[PDB]
């Protein structure tokens, strides 16, 4: 394999471990998540173009179109959390407890 | 009757696994419900999954 | 009359007891049928009689 | 002369946040009857702006 | 449909096509032995609305079964008469006797809710739960009830009423307590001849003090004297001719009014909470008498089984139905 | 929420996981996977309060991270074979990450913390879909994808499973916690299973999804979250009281109910490959589980709690609403025994 | 096996569709013909076992169980109606379902001819006696009670199903009849001295085992006079007689593993006897008495010789009818004083001197007088004990005078002295108690009488 | 007190309302049919009839064939000189030892 998708896997990790590791803002962190996705769409785009599989080009439009279909969905909670709360800031989930 | 039957046969068997059990519940159970706290729990999970499992 | 308000299952949905009964009925007749059926196939296809 | 049932204490027992409390778990609250809570005094904060002189 | 629900209002059903801009809710308020009664009377039969009497003790009784009440140990539990000669009870009639009235009063406010979405008829309360607290705060502020009885009332309430619409219109009779007194006097019932001044007095300090100012922001509040409550003409021409569009029912839609009325129509989600496990001595019940006491309520008459299946009242066709 | 939007709600969530349950491509089940969270989170929120908000926000972020790892699975997959097909997966790695995600998509351990928080965040009809569907569909790509399972990844993840569901439910007072951790512990079971028989894995999903049905529609009957809340059952209408006791005592995998036959069946699967020492521990770790019912089981049934006044009305009142299948999902859950030979059918 | 099955069957539905004075009467009468039914099982043969049918069989170990349990459910019958008069008629109707039920489990479990059908009943006869205990119980003490004995046995069982599984996969069947025809020996390894463990420690529990009983006098306290009755006289007979199935494949590892087990049995029967000795309850002193005569029954199936197995059984079935009279005995006391401290009552005899001859009857009956089947089976085992080693005489000599000082002690104690003073509401002993007690102590004579009947297949 | 709670109720006296009482049930004419159906049943029917029968129960355990065909066998063995127990159960000529 060459060293573009080292890269790009290395991309991918470094974006999970940030989501992974909140620190106040759920904004930042449904940022780590929309980069999640962005490194996805171009390992998948690379791996598609390199070996000519033609009829999977459109495979990444639609990960993009779930992607956004995500992102839409937290930034929906986001607004409920922050309207619940006065902050986006994570500390305020605690209501429930394990 | 006290010493051996009230005192140590409950001892040993049943009181104990019973103490452990309630130690092991309470330690489970007590969270705070932080999904940092437990996120940060999923990826040392993930790491020792890809490092030590082969 | 007893009570002061008409209970809603005050006296039979006969809509209803029809249906239960027909279906009853159709189900048992079409389970005869069927175990017909299946002991005629079983026995031509074994060459039993 | 008659059997034994469980009384207030014993339903306090059983009524408490959690089975086996702690420190923790006794400054801990067992939720709302209805699941909603009290709605948070935030401050909404406009913003305030000089519209003139210039 | 059949029954409503969503299939109902899937199919088209709508409590704003229902209603026909007569469809008010009107509770009439006022201190102990006033005219509030008459003057629902009046009000509801010229409106053409559906009167709600007072919801004391039975009530639910009057709802269930048949309309007579039933005793008084299966029945509430609790004694008016009994907190008039001993208010301050070491059983907790008091208290037993305050919160049952507050079920009650929810009940009937369900009732009625229930009957003017599914009919668009307006009705008129002789009393409702937003005005069953200052009974509450009478007895506290005379030593009858205890703070831990207030709290549990205050909790109750919260949960309860905080689900249910305000109504269009508040009207309370202002009656002077020395009058009041007068007036119990006349009427000679030794019991509420018992009734004291000074807890007359904490039932008006808390219709003045925090129930009208309480009813002014939702919405109209009508206040009348005595000779002014007497001629109800004036009074049904002052609630023909009001307007206010400030209340919660303009901004209820077709959804919320669905919410509401599956709400309202299920009894037993009604009084929901009216039974959570806060053990106070004044209504706590413990298990040997309340199995006895179940018993002796489902071995009466028309109670064993559902409303339909009664064979000792008269109902045929079980094995069919 | 209008009752055709919920119905379009819980048909497409039907609708992502029976994509998912007939594709046979990785995009088209990832794609059933984000539909189902997409209709599922609405449906948690749909009685709006700040408890139910932070029972979706974790869902949501637990479920969009466990695609995300799903994901990245399949590209690795595609990129060591160039196959889309969902078979056994051609690089170990990519394995890891599917069996990684797929776990904490069902709630195995470590990754449970959020279906106690999320069951008591949610109502109670939310809570019975969100654990019986949401556990239907992983299963099922588990069940697809287990020849290329690692059995020590898939064991370890099980018993941790077990465990940790019976120390939670000791712990537990609220009924919805108590759930989410049975749910957590039958999951174990049936992922223990899963390496071997696939079969038996779809058992123990039907006996738990009944067993799961019943009490969460006991539970809604008698409009209790709590336990006192449920220790006053018996003075309103004492059989539903009975049936929750037996169906307790099911659950807990106490012979001849309908409980004991997963228990049974997956311990002689997992004998017949040589297994001992993990059927040992998990049928002794079960008893936790059945100390928590039997505990349920004394303040609801078999002992009479103290009531309160208002209970006179509620005697007086009397159900409306009928439960759909109640009685079908009682008797199965208890009276099933004898009919195991029908895994057969189930094969 | 089915023409005594049915019939408890239809004892349920009997007891359903009866009016609500008649239950009692209808399940009496119908308990006491299905008794009547089941004894046609004793007629056993010399060579083999009783096949009805692929699923059902009987042996001359299993016949006096099952008559034993079908003769016992109407005593329950009366006792619980004894205790039970103000209960509603659904809760009567219930409290008799989960009796019948029981009594269902045990007749399958103890004809049953595979192990894991009999593993299944042995098993699913825990939850009438748990819904029972803890719903019927008098006092506080009746939820731990059961939590211990629902928790003792199946931590005890539960490796026994796996075991199960494992031999039923290694072998191929485990059917009983094929399990002892195709029996292979038991090679020593760890392997084996684990299956070994998980049978027998499974059996162990349920029997009880001297250090794994507290649950026994736990539950036996604590649970109703019926629960009390079919605990002492047939549940702890379930784990003899798997026992004496078990054993044939765990050989020849049986007389290297049976060590520890012999040495708690003898010196744990000799503990509770003196515990016996010193119990200001008289349940509890019953209980302990249990726990003594079933320690030696296991000492006589670890030794495994024909005539500790004949004595094993004969001991089985007089205990069951022995214990089962004292705590009906010791209930009508209780019933009378609402106390079951043994001091608090005393001149019994000089207040109630029928009863008086029933305690001394069953006294005499519990410590081994001659000829009673209860000497019979202790000297079968002293004997089998005795060539198995020489200072099992001391300790069974040890046993036996401290089970007739603690025997008249109790007998003493209830019966002779003055009595108290203030307890003046003990009335005159029913005819209902009367006839308990007779229906108790004339088949544990008439067995006497004929005691190859209770000898077991090795006779 | 912490609870409305019922009375601890006296203790019941079947023998105050009927002194011929049998201790079966309060109803007398119930009481007194339960204390017959168990008499007749259980002692006449169970012990006399069971007993009986199980006493001239058939000899199915071969005891006393057993014993006349160790009489037939002593009897012929004693005649022909031959050892009354024989020394082996099988015959050694169909066991094979190995080498
Ligand atoms: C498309 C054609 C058909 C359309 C049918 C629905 C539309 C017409 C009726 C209508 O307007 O309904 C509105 C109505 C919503 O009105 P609402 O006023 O908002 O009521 C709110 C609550 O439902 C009110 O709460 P509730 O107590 O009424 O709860 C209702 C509902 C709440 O629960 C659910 O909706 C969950 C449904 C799935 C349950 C789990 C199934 C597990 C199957 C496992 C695999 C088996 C193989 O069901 C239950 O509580 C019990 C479900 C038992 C399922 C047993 C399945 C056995 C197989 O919709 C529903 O009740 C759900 C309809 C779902 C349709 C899709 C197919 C299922
Ligand atoms: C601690 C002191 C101690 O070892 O006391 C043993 C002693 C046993 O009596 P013993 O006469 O000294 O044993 C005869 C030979 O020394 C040992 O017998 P052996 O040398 O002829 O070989 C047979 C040996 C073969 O040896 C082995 O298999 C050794 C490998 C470990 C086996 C572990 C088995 C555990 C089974 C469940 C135990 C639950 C408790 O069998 C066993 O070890 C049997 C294990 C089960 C014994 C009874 C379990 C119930 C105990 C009830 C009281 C609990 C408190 O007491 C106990 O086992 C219970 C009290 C101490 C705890
Ligand atoms: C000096 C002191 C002596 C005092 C002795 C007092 C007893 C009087 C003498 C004995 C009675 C005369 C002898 C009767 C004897 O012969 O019958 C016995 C028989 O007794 C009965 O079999 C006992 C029945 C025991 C079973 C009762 C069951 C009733 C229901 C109980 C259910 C609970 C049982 C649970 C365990 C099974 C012995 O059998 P057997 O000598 O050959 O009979 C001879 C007839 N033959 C030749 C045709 C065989
Ligand atoms: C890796 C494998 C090991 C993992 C775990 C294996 C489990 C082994 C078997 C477990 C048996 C399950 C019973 C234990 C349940 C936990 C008991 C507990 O929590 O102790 C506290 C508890 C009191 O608290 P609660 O009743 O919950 O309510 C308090 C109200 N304020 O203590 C008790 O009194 C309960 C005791 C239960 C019965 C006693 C145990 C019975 C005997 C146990 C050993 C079995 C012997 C084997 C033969
Ligand atoms: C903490 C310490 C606990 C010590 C007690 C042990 C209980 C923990 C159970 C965990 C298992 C430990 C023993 C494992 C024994 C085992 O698995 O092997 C037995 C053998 C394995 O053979 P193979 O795998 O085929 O090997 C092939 C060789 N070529 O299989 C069997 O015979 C079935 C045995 C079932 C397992 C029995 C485990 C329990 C041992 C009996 C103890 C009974 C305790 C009863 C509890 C009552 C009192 C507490
Ligand atoms: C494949 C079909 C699955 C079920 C589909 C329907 C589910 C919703 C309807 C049932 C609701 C619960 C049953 C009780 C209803 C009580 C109210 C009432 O009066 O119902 C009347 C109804 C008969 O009405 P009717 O319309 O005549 O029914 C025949 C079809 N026209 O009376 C009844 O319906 C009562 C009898 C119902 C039958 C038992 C339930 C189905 C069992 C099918 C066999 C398989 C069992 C295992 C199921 C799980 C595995 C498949
Ligand atoms: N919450 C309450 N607590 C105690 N008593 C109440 C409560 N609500 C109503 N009552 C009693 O019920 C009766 C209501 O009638 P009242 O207000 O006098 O009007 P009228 O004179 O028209 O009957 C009063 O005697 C009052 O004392």
């Amino acid at each position: 394999m060459p060293l573009v998708y080292m890269n790009i896997i290395m991309a991918f990790a470094i974006a999970l471990a940030g989501l992974l590791m909140y620190r106040s803002h759920l904004m930042s962190s449904l940022l780590c998540l929309e980069g999640m996705m962005l490194s996805l769409f171009i390992m998948s785009t690379l791996i598609i173009l390199n070996t000519h599989f033609t009829l999977a080009n459109m495979m990444p439009i639609i990960l993009l179109v779930f992607a956004a279909c995500e992102a839409a969905l937290g930034l929906s909670l986001l607004v409920m959390v922050s309207n619940t709360y006065g902050t986006d800031y994570v500390q305020n989930l605690n209501l429930l407890q394990c | 009757s006290s010493l051996l039957d009230l005192i140590w046969l409950e001892t040993i068997l049943p009181k104990t696994t019973s103490f452990i059990q309630m130690k092991m519940s309470i330690m489970v159970s007590n969270q705070k419900g932080l999904i940092k706290l437990y996120f940060l729990s999923f990826l040392i999970t993930i790491m020792i999954s890809m490092t030590l499992f082969n | 009359k007893f009570y002061i308000r008409e209970p809603p299952h005050g006296s039979p949905d006969w809509l209803k007891v029809g249906l239960t009964l027909g279906t009853s009925v159709f189900l048992w007749i079409y389970l005869i049928k069927q175990h017909k059926e299946d002991v005629l196939e079983y026995k031509r296809r074994n060459g039993l009689e | 002369a008659r059997q034994w049932q469980p009384d207030v204490e014993w339903a306090e027992q059983f009524g408490g946040a959690v089975m086996y409390p702690t420190k923790e778990t006794a400054h801990w609250k067992p939720p709302p009857w209805n699941d909603v809570d009290p709605p948070k005094d935030t401050l909404v904060s406009n913003l305030t702006l000089n519209f003139g002189p210039q | 449909r059949l029954q409503y629900g969503p299939l109902a209002f899937v199919l088209g059903e709508r409590t704003t096509r229902k209603l026909t801009e007569t469809s008010k809710v009107i509770t009439v308020d006022g201190n102990i032995c006033s005219g509030k009664g008459r003057l629902a009377r009046e009000i509801a039969e010229k409106l053409g609305l559906r009167h709600f009497p007072e919801a004391g003790i039975h009530y639910a009784d009057s709802t269930t079964g048949d309309g007579k009440p039933l005793d008084v140990q299966l029945s509430g539990n609790c004694s008016l008469e009994k907190f008039y000669d001993d208010p301050k009870s070491n059983d907790g009639n008091s208290y037993r006797l305050q919160s049952w009235l507050y079920a009650s009063r929810l009940l009937q406010y369900a009732d009625a809710l229930e009957h003017l979405l599914s009919t668009g008829q307006g009705v008129v309360l002789e009393r409702s739960i937003y005005s069953d607290f200052v009974f509450l705060e009478a007895m506290y502020r005379q030593g009858f009830i205890r703070k831990q009885c207030v709290e549990h009332y205050n909790e109750v309430k919260k949960v309860t009423a905080c689900e249910y619409l305000p109504p269009h219109v508040v009207v309370y009779v202002d009656v002077p307590v020395p009058e009041i007194q007068s007036r119990i006097q006349k009427k000679g019932n030794p019991h509420e001849m018992k009734i004291t001044a000074a807890y007359l007095q904490d039932i008006e300090n808390a219709y003045k003090k925090t129930f009208l100012p309480e009813m002014s922001e939702k919405c109209e509040v009508l206040q009348y004297s005595a000779r002014e409550a007497e001629d109800a003409e004036k009074v049904v021409e002052d609630i023909e001719y009001l307007k206010c569009d400030k209340g919660p029912w303009p901004d209820q839609d077709d959804r919320t009014f669905h919410r509401l009325r599956m709400l309202v129509q299920n009894k037993l989600e009604v009084l929901n909470y009216t039974t959570i496990p806060v053990y106070l001595p004044e209504i706590t019940i413990g298990a040997h008498q309340s199995d006895r006491v179940f018993q002796k309520f489902t071995e009466l008459p028309g109670r064993k089984y559902s409303p339909g299946y009664n064979e000792d009242v008269g109902d045929k066709w079980i094995w069919l139905k | 929420m209008n009752p055709i939007i919920y119905t379009t709600l819980i048909m497409t969530v039907m609708s992502g996981t029976m994509l998912v349950m007939i594709s046979s491509h990785w995009l088209l089940i990832w794609i059933g996977f984000e539909m189902n969270l997409l209709a599922m989170i609405p449906v948690l929120m749909k009685n709006f309060n700040p408890r139910a908000t932070e029972a979706a926000t974790k869902y949501f972020l637990t479920q969009a991270t466990a695609s995300m790892m799903l994901m990245m699975a399949i590209i690795i997959n595609l990129l060591y074979s160039g196959q889309w097909t969902i078979t056994k997966m051609f690089n170990p790695v990519a394995m890891t990450m599917m069996t990684m995600a797929l776990a904490m998509k069902l709630g195995l351990s470590p990754f449970h913390f959020w279906v106690p928080e999320v069951t008591q965040g949610i109502s109670l009809q939310a809570g019975l879909l969100l654990l019986t569907w949401q556990k239907l569909a992983p299963l099922s790509v588990l069940c697809q994808i287990s020849q290329s399972i690692n059995p020590n990844l898939m064991l370890t993840m099980a018993m941790l499973s077990i465990l940790i569901g019976g120390w939670g439910g000791l712990n537990q007072t609220q009924l919805r916690k108590i759930m989410a951790y049975s749910s957590i512990a039958h999951m174990g079971w049936m992922t223990a299973v899963l390496p071997y028989n696939t079969t038996m894995t779809i058992l123990n999903l039907l006996i738990y999804i009944t067993m799961t049905l019943a009490m969460f529609m006991l539970l809604i009957h008698s409009s209790a979250t709590t336990t006192l809340s449920l220790s006053h059952t018996w003075n309103k209408m004492p059989v539903i009281t009975s049936l929750m006791m037996v169906t307790l005592l099911s659950m807990g995998g106490l012979p001849p109910l309908s409980g004991f036959m997963p228990k049974w069946m997956i311990i002689q699967e997992m004998t017949k490959n040589e297994s001992i020492i993990m059927p040992t521990l998990m049928a002794m770790t079960a008893l936790l589980n059945l100390y928590f019912y039997m505990r349920l089981a004394y303040s609801s049934s078999l002992t009479m709690f103290p009531s309160t006044n208002n209970m006179k009305m509620k005697w007086q009142f009397e159900h409306t609403k009928q439960m759909k299948l109640l009685p079908t999902m009682i008797v199965l859950s208890t009276l099933v025994l004898p009919m195991t030979p029908a895994l057969s059918s189930l094969n | 096996m089915l023409k005594i099955i049915i019939p408890t069957t239809m004892l349920l539905p009997m007891t359903w569709m009866s009016k609500h004075n008649m239950i009692w009467i209808n399940a009496t009468v119908h308990s006491l013909l299905i008794s009547l039914i089941s004894l046609s099982l004793l007629n056993q043969l010399g060579e083999n076992s009783l096949n009805f049918s692929l699923t059902f069989f009987s042996d001359s170990l299993s016949a006096p169980l099952l008559v034993l349990t079908t003769w016992l459910l109407p005593l329950m019958l009366m006792a619980s109606q004894s205790h039970l008069s103000k209960e509603t008629t659904t809760r009567k109707k219930l409290y008799i379902t989960m009796l019948i039920l029981l009594q269902l489990f045990l007749i399958m479990t103890f004809t049953a001819t595979e192990l894991i059908l009999f593993y299944i009943l042995f098993e699913a006869t825990l939850v009438p006696t748990l819904i029972i205990i803890t719903r019927w119980g008098n006092q506080t003490e009746r939820l731990n009670a059961g939590l211990y004995f629902l928790f003792y046995t199946l931590a005890g069982s539960l490796p026994l199903l796996v075991a199960l599984v494992y031999i039923q996969n290694t072998t191929g069947s485990l059917n009983f009849l094929i399990i002892h025809y195709w029996s292979h020996p038991l090679s020593n390894s760890w392997s084996n001295i684990f299956m070994w463990l998980a049978c027998i420690m499974a059996f162990m529990v349920k029997m009880p085992l001297y250090g794994l009983h507290l649950w026994l006098p736990k539950a036996h306290v604590e649970a109703p006079i019926a629960g009390s009755m079919v605990l002492a006289a047939v549940l702890l007979k379930l784990g003899g007689y798997g026992m004496m199935r078990i054993t044939t494949i765990l050989n020849p590892l049986t007389n290297y593993m049976a060590y520890p087990f012999l040495m708690l049995s003898m010196w744990g029967m000799i503990m509770t006897s003196s515990i016996c000795l010193r119990q200001t309850d008289l349940k509890s002193l019953i209980a302990y008495s249990s726990v003594s005569h079933m320690a030696l029954v296991i000492v006589a199936i670890m030794i495994q010789t024909p005539w500790s197995f004949m004595g094993a059984t004969a001991l089985m079935i007089a205990h069951g009818l022995t214990s089962s009279m004292l705590f009906c005995l010791a209930n009508t006391n209780y019933e009378r004083v609402h106390s079951r401290t043994m001091i608090l009552a005393r001149g019994l005899q000089t207040l109630l001197p029928l009863m008086a001859t029933w305690w001394l009857v069953a006294s005499l009956t519990n410590l081994a007088l001659p000829p009673s089947i209860n000497l019979i089976g202790e000297l079968f085992i002293i004997t089998a004990s005795f060539s198995w080693s020489n200072i099992t005489i001391i300790l069974m000599g040890m046993n036996m005078m401290i089970t007739a000082l603690y025997s008249l002690y109790m007998l003493i104690t209830t019966q002779r002295g003055k009595y108290t003073h203030h307890i003046n509401n003990i009335k005159p002993s029913f005819t209902r108690e009367n006839a308990l007690m007779a229906l108790h102590i004339l088949p544990l004579l008439l067995l006497t009488l004929n005691p190859k009947m209770i000898l077991g297949p090795l006779y | 007190i912490r609870l409305q709670e019922d009375p601890d109720p006296e203790d019941e006296n079947l023998y105050e309302k009927n002194p011929d009482s049998h201790g079966y049930d309060k109803d007398p004419i119930v009481d007194l049919w339960n204390m017959r159906v168990v008499f007749f049943f259980g002692f006449s029917i169970v012990l006399v009839l069971g007993s009986t029968f199980v006493a001239y129960l058939p000899d199915y355990r071969m005891q006393e064939w057993a014993r006349r065909e160790a009489e037939r066998l002593v009897k012929y063995r004693e005649a022909n000189g031959l050892p009354l127990m024989e020394s082996n159960c099988f015959d050694p000529n169909k066991i094979q030892l190995p080498e």
